[PDB]
């Protein structure tokens, strides 16, 4: 029973790691968005700045 | 005697309760 209250300790680890790991892909995803986004608007301001130079 | 009656009572009250916070911890 001691067995089995220390498969139930390590089942609420691996449940709140299951939390913190789903976070930590979230955290990545998120800075991946945010990197998506914000690259994205300064790459085309950039982009048709540039264009806009050359061609005035 | 019934001073175990008493003290069984509560005292298994503090233990599983402890207990109880600790399943419970293992819950929550």
């Amino acid at each position: 029973l001691g067995d089995f209250m220390d498969k139930r300790d390590a089942s609420i680890k691996e449940q709140l790691s299951g939390v913190k790991d789903t976070s930590s892909e979230v955290k990545q995803l998120e800075e991946q968005a945010n990197a998506v986004m914000r690259a994205a608007r300064a790459e085309i301001s950039a982009a048709l700045n540039k264009m806009k130079k050359e061609t005035q | 005697s019934v001073v175990l009656g008493v003290l069984i009572f509560f005292g298994k009250g503090v233990l599983s309760d402890l207990l109880d916070n600790r399943k419970q911890r293992i819950l929550n």
